[PDB]
């Protein structure tokens, strides 16, 4: 061995130039995507909302024009995905994470259309899911792309070149380049075997994609929550408890993800006209329900700083997070083309701010501030259910730049990430790969 | 890094009053601020709190609005407001910057204090007569001057000499109620050198008038 | 309410000495704090956390306890040290104070040094006399003075007023001040205040002439 | 391989609960350890100064007691790292990750204590080296000890309670939890095989040695640089171009501290005490360049705000950066103990600094504040010198929390990597441990 | 809001020197630039120059040396500008402006309203408030045109306001012209036929340079 | 440095019509800004960074162009569009404006309604005599005043000024002021004042005698 590390070593960080030239253009085509991706689904939704403009009088007319609405571009998403790639249903991240263990396709020709338009149907209408998912699946899609347009070869640039795209294609999701990295490294490379994913090659992906993001929407973030207070040391138990109550509600959730995944297969037995009309009904509840109760409906950003400051009553959190935990399941276990994490942060920030405010009542004595809660639970789901505990602190963190709050946040994530494992949960994205991998 | 209440003064019984304090040195939001008072000779009392937002507030075991804490931000003030006054609110009161060490929250920077007497009684400037010595040839290395502050109301005033040029020598005293007035007196001491030979001033001042006598100290000719 | 209730309301001392003043508390509080106040002054934040010392407090100062007994301990006394402590505890809201330990200095004799001083020409003008005895930087507090008026002995009319403990030489001072009338003033002549003292067996008296 | 991976994913992140137990401790103990090891470095720096006022008035008396002072504690710690512990020379990083290759030891009954007080010894007398080595090693071999002790077995608790040790270590050197964290990942681990390294563990350490470092050094920060301005992105551009400079001189410092290694052996070829009183040598120099020129001698943290905030002269930084470079070379190639990460800083900081002045002087349609300059490139010789830029980044920015600066931060740290591997570079750590593999 | 309010400009005589002060409020006055930019009557703007935050870095546009002191008091949320040696040229209308970019090419974000510096040897002067009836036998109209002359006043300007303002409709006061060091300019009401001998129409000049109120009355002649 | 040289320096047109202007530069330029200001109130930023609109800038604003020419435009305009409209770069170093462009609104011709106004007796008895002519409200701004006295031509001590165009009826006014001494007044008796317009050949006559 001795003799073997020694000349390994001497030769250590040399990715071929090769890959890096064509790493950087992977991030290049992600970011427009990401960007023109998100263009897109706010575009429709702001139809929605000028087509409720003009039948605005009739409330009972209204219901339904944004039922329809909804219910209409819902099921364009479920077609657009059982007609021409059935893979790119959910999420997709799963079908990376398989594919970096050279255990399922990348059919690009087939995905990055059907995602890129399935995704506007299913967002656009206002349905609870991110766009997470479908711009790191389109992302990596686009990396198998170059890689077999420029016909390289090798396990070295397919890897490296598909996780990239993966990565490039989350920082663009959230603006999160350090959380795009860390995704890569911390959940979606062969968690069991050594792998030649350049890190370095991951890095100009990450920086191009957020680049482009940077071109079309600068000068705005998607969370603003201001500099919150401070967490004394005396205080940081709180943010032990907190992540106790995270570890067991998390396997609970993933459960529920996996529970109903097959009980919404059920209902159409598997019929491509069975289930876009089951998901149209839903479609069409949620670009409803994002007309009366639009914090029980979409994706979720609207209201987390309106919760982080404190902004709603104990009920009106209570309400809240139980209403989205249902029309999150809904969403996602139906398998329309869209991720659960954005969807999640927001399950996170309104438990906390629930939390902080049990706090502030109790403890008078600690000067408590209710906002630093929510943040610690930001991106407490996050590392209960889907197990990454380190890609979704940098992630909260680098939304909220709350850096003060960097203890107590890595303590809730790890008394969730514990708490979770000692009662029988699963990384929900690899108890995906898992059943994807168990029917085939 | 400065905390400069004021204010304070003549209340009726009953009555109400508003009370400032002044913040410099320092982001004044990202700080609660807080009332503590002290009445005359007893010891402190918290009376309340307000984290930067004026999202929470919190007070004494007081009654409905006996007390109310503001603050503008904007200004960088702290605003106090006793209402339905009794003459156990007369008292000083201080303003304190909060904050914590390990977590278990103290008074970190109070100001100087703004003091209110609650009385029926009117709002009066202060007399100021120089005290110089009997026209007695008794030169030692020093001579000592004082001047005389009658007949104010209410409390404090304050007594320099030429504007505190002189620290080293000074003796102000406790001033004496007597027909409801206040009465005091304060002693200097300077070489015998120093004095015709240089001026010597007494600098009273009644805030709770804003009335200033800057006496001047001459011999008994 | 946690009451706090701080051992000696007022004790004296003499530099070199060790000093330890104590707070006790109603229930459990943990991690107080004190407050220095010299006469005439804000408080100061003192010491904090039940042992750490605010940036600039002298390393004479210590603090320690725990459960229901606290205590500050100043390790040789200096004579800069006189003052009114106060604990303060916020384990419990609302945050509640000590009651105070004034501590005062005892130290050498020293003799006082009188001044007597006429009414002023303005306060004649306005109808009032006040005849102003000073009686600066003697120790100890204890001193009496007596107001003779052309040898016969006023009592009605004198007020006296005391200042705290000097906080660098430890001294007192007092001023005796005998209020009169206009009229009341001017008909008679030769005005002394005698001032007593264990510094002396014989008081020293000060006295002017009208004439 | 198909149905070997179902069952490795369902079997994902269940921790052993005695190791995430050992880690707690272990994490208690490194902080601890790195707590006193500063508040000792302090001391005895302190002590130094005390003598100077003791002699004011000679002042050529005064230079001999700056020199002597710091000659008698370097010679102890070179002394003390000869005659009992020859691994805890210099750095002890790559020590550490031999220890994890298993092709070095980790005997911990002899250097706990000979890089403690030999480390107080070369730190504490004003040399050139940073706390960080020392901390990491020492952090090592207080999991090994916990190991050695409790007698846990299996490659997962050893390589593990290895791990979490160097992360707390590193951890504590800079209150910065996620940078050692990171710092495992990126850099620590073997990069040429799998591992089973419980990354959750390692939190556990690092949370427990950070909040010890907090509960003797909270209200004062290691550095407080305030909130410099943003970057627009039309200078971007220039933030990579001082990537490329970095790039391309990083691997000139590698080679010469190699060299300079050879240089400073040939002068005491082996001999304890040619070498012993070589360091006092270079200790009373530093002892004596602290007192006269006091920017050219130190660990560096000291004169990071400072040149941050455009206090120096141009021509200082010219010399600050020329002088430093001299003397960290001397202090670090002689092999006293203490690292280089904490004088790395301080050289990349100074550098990007006078960028920054001749970047402002050239483009003032810009509107460039100097100071952003300076903290891209305080990550920066922490890429082209050890090619960590993952960890440098995440380091820098947890001790200045200038996020919005995370653009040309990134963009600045892959143009030195990218350069520093294209103009022939080794990264530095590794680059050592193969040439005492060859020794062996 | 977001309000720049900038004050101190009038009247200065050639040689002399001025103080302006830009008063902000309705954000954080520091970690942005700010900026002065003025313009001379019927020209283009002209940038001065402008200051970053902790006032480590001024800049000037290419013209003379004490001759623009730009400096801000962080602490009052005001920016000042001290223009020393003052000519005719430097008679202008001095903006004050916030600085921010976007793709990194720098603009300028927020104006204020503005204050007019006249820089003449010309003395103050109140004006002249002269009527201005039609004809004793003019051609009544279903429309009578009115007026007031504002005849030799320094400097600039007045306002002229009718009825208190109430017959805002149908007004136009004219450009004030400039001759022999002085200022002359007329109003003009539009009222109804009906209106006027039968009620009241009058004209309220102010000259507030020299502390001028007047209402003028007018009357039907002859 | 870079000259900005706004080309269209006065336009009109009508409303919901398309406008167009220019912004050239002596040296290469990348990103210009425009601000619209309205007689009376602050410049507004109007469009950064060659094209970008602000908050609540119309939609049917528009900018393009690249290196050395870039121009506005307003597809259909509005009223409350007439302004001005100025050009600054910022690519290079120090930052330069245009000339300006003049955008007033275009309507129908309309005839003055011309007014003339004797002396009053009070500037009289102060000794000097103007004459003040009103030529109100006409579409386009172009016109001529002559001065006849006693049917004779003056060309001294007339000061004619014309306003902006208006807010309301978008028209223009233009004010004749002729002055006299008294004495040189009082040697004639007919004062007859006329306009020359576009609206016909024949001038609006309007004078006036003292009798
Ligand atoms: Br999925
Ligand atoms: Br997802
Ligand atoms: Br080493
Ligand atoms: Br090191």
């Amino acid at each position: 061995r001795r003799r073997q590390l020694i000349r390994q070593l001497l030769e250590r960080d040399k990715t071929p130039l090769a890959i890096l030239f064509m790493a950087a253009v992977v991030g290049t085509l992600v970011g427009l995507a990401a960007v023109a991706f998100d263009k897109g689904v706010a575009w429709l939704q702001n139809q929605r909302m000028g087509a409720l403009v003009h039948t605005a009088d009739n409330y009972p007319l209204l219901l339904t024009v944004a039922f329809l609405c909804s219910a209409v571009l819902a099921m364009f998403g479920y077609f657009l995905v059982r007609k021409y790639a059935p893979e790119a249903g959910g999420s997709g991240i799963p079908e990376i994470e398989g594919a970096l263990e050279d255990q399922r396709p990348v059919r690009w020709w087939r995905v990055l259309p059907v995602k890129f338009f399935g995704g506007l149907g299913t967002l656009g209408g206002g349905m609870v899911l991110g766009a997470d998912g479908p711009t790191v699946q389109i992302g990596g899609n686009i990396g198998r792309m170059v890689l077999d347009i420029f016909r390289l070869k090798g396990d070295e640039a397919r890897h490296t070149l598909l996780a990239t795209g993966a990565a490039a294609g989350l920082a663009a999701a959230f603006n999160a380049p350090l959380a795009g990295i860390l995704f890569i490294i911390e959940e979606m490379r062969p968690q069991f075997r050594y792998t030649l994913i350049s890190i370095k090659a991951v890095f100009i992906g990450v920086i191009m994609s957020t680049i482009m993001y940077r071109i079309f929407n600068h000068e705005v973030a998607l969370i603003d929550v201001g500099k919150l207070s401070d967490a004394p040391l005396n205080t940081l138990w709180l943010y032990l408890i907190l992540g106790i109550i995270f570890g067991i509600f998390g396997p609970i959730f993933n459960k529920w993800v996996l529970g109903m995944q097959d009980l919404l297969h059920r209902v159409h037995g598997g019929n491509i006209t069975k289930w876009v009309l089951m998901g149209g009904a839903i479609g069409g509840l949620c670009g409803l329900l994002g007309f009366v109760a639009p914090a029980t409906s979409g994706g979720g950003a609207n209201l987390i700083p309106i919760a982080t400051a404190g902004n709603f009553s104990m009920g009106m959190l209570v309400f809240i997070f139980v209403a989205r935990v249902i029309t999150t399941l809904l969403c996602f276990s139906s398998g329309a083309p869209g991720g659960i994490f954005a969807p999640m942060l927001a399950l996170g920030t309104v438990l906390g701010t629930a939390f902080g405010m049990v706090a502030v009542e109790l403890f008078p004595q600690y000067h408590l501030e209710a906002g630093t809660f929510a943040i610690a639970g930001m991106g407490a789901l996050l590392a209960a259910s889907i197990r990454a505990p380190l890609t979704g602190i940098i992630l909260v963190l680098e939304m909220t730049d709350n850096y003060q709050l960097i203890l107590p946040m890595i303590i809730t994530g790890l008394g969730a990430t514990l708490l979770a494992q000692f009662t029988g949960g699963k990384p929900l994205y690899s108890a995906i790969l898992a059943r994807t991998l168990a029917k085939q | 890094v400065r905390l400069l209440e004021s204010g304070g003064g003549l209340v009726q019984p009953g009555g109400s009053l508003k009370l400032s304090c002044a913040a410099s040195g320092f982001d004044y939001s990202r700080y609660w601020m807080s009332w503590v008072r002290q009445a005359p000779g007893k010891g402190l009392k918290w009376i309340g709190e307000i984290n930067p937002v004026s999202s929470t507030i919190n007070y004494t075991p007081s009654l409905k609005d006996k007390f109310i804490i503001s603050r503008d931000n904007a200004k960088d003030t702290l605003y106090l407001q006793i209402s339905k006054v009794r003459s156990e609110d007369t008292a000083l009161y201080y303003c304190a910057r909060l904050y914590y060490g390990y977590g278990y929250w103290y008074f970190d920077v109070w100001g100087a204090g703004t003091t209110v007497t609650v009385s029926s009684a009117k709002t009066t400037p202060p007399s100021v007569y120089p005290l110089a010595p009997g026209s007695a040839a008794a030169a030692a290395s020093m001579v000592t001057l004082g001047c005389l502050v009658k007949g104010y109301f209410p409390e404090p005033v304050t007594v320099t000499w030429n504007s505190g040029s002189l620290a080293a020598g000074v003796h102000t005293f406790p001033a004496v109620l007597q027909a409801a007035l206040y009465t005091l007196s304060s002693s200097v001491t300077v070489p015998s050198s120093s004095w015709p030979s240089e001026t010597v001033t007494c600098n009273v001042a009644h805030p709770a008038s804003s009335t200033k006598v800057d006496k001047k100290i001459v011999p008994r000719a | 309410d946690i009451v706090l209730t701080q051992s000696p309301a007022i004790m004296s001392a003499a530099p070199g000495d060790k000093v330890t003043m104590t707070c006790s508390a109603s229930s459990s509080v943990s991690y107080i704090h004190w407050y220095q106040q010299k006469s005439g002054t804000s408080p100061k934040r003192w010491i904090y956390d039940t042992s750490k010392l605010t940036s600039g407090v002298p390393v004479r100062f210590s603090g320690s306890g725990s459960g229901t007994s606290y205590s500050l301990t100043i390790n040789t006394m200096e004579a800069e040290d006189a003052a009114t402590y106060y604990c303060q505890q916020w384990s419990s809201h609302p945050q509640t104070f000590g009651g105070g330990t004034k501590l005062e200095i005892l130290r050498a004799d020293a003799a006082p040094t009188v001044s007597i001083f006429p009414p002023s020409s303005e306060q004649l003008t306005s109808g009032g006399a006040s005849v102003v005895c000073f009686l600066n930087n003697f120790y100890p507090k204890d001193i009496n003075v007596k107001w003779k008026i052309d040898g016969s002995e006023r009592q009605n009319g004198v007020l006296n007023s005391w200042t705290d403990q000097d906080s660098k030489d430890s001294t007192y001072s007092m001023s005796s001040t005998l209020t009169l009338t206009k009229d009341e003033y001017e008909r008679h002549n030769s005005y002394t205040c005698e001032a007593t003292h264990k510094t002396s067996t014989s008081p020293i008296v000060k006295s002017f002439n009208r004439a």
